[PDB]
């Protein structure tokens, strides 16, 4: 990604400016399970539905 | 007189007078030891007839 | 005849220029997450248009 243009050309790029990466879009809460790494899924029953099924 | 129309006196009390995605010290994701962790307080909206005069 | 036909709710956006698949995961996938638990629902069915809409 293009941040600036240099007088000679070697031009500044965001990858030299910033470091980059995939990465939470929250790193608030951190979830382990036994100690190792875990994310979980809090699943809700339906409106009139059966538990066990 | 002192050289200025309404325009300026919107931005002005705009921008002046405001809240602001402050931020916070120790901020998240801290690293490993950090042992802070508060609020950053920026500028902050008003209150006055004086905080609004000045 | 009497009302036969299962009753049934469409949803329409536009997102101008954007292609097929754009619109595929712009828009159409975004919906069927949250359709997840709906009452009496019998199907879902959802177009992905490249006019954007």
């Amino acid at each position: 990604i293009l941040l600036k243009v240099n007088q000679d050309g070697s031009r500044v790029l965001l990858r030299d400016v910033a470091k980059i990466e995939l990465g939470g879009e929250n790193y608030d809460i951190i979830a382990e399970f036994n100690g190792q790494p875990a994310s979980g899924l809090g699943i809700k029953l339906a409106t009139g539905a059966n538990a066990l099924d | 007189k002192f050289q200025l129309t309404p325009v300026d006196v919107i931005t002005a009390i705009k921008a002046q007078n405001a809240q602001v995605a402050a931020g916070q010290l120790g901020g998240t994701p801290p690293v490993k030891g950090q042992q802070l962790n508060a609020s950053i307080i920026a500028q902050t909206r008003l209150t006055s007839t004086e905080e609004f005069g000045k | 005849y009497p009302t036969i036909a299962p009753p049934a709710v469409t949803i329409s956006a536009s997102y101008p220029g954007a292609d097929a698949k754009t619109v595929q995961d712009t828009v159409t996938q975004v919906i069927e997450q949250n359709m997840n638990g709906i009452d009496n629902l019998m199907y879902m069915s959802s177009n992905s248009d490249s006019t954007g809409t």
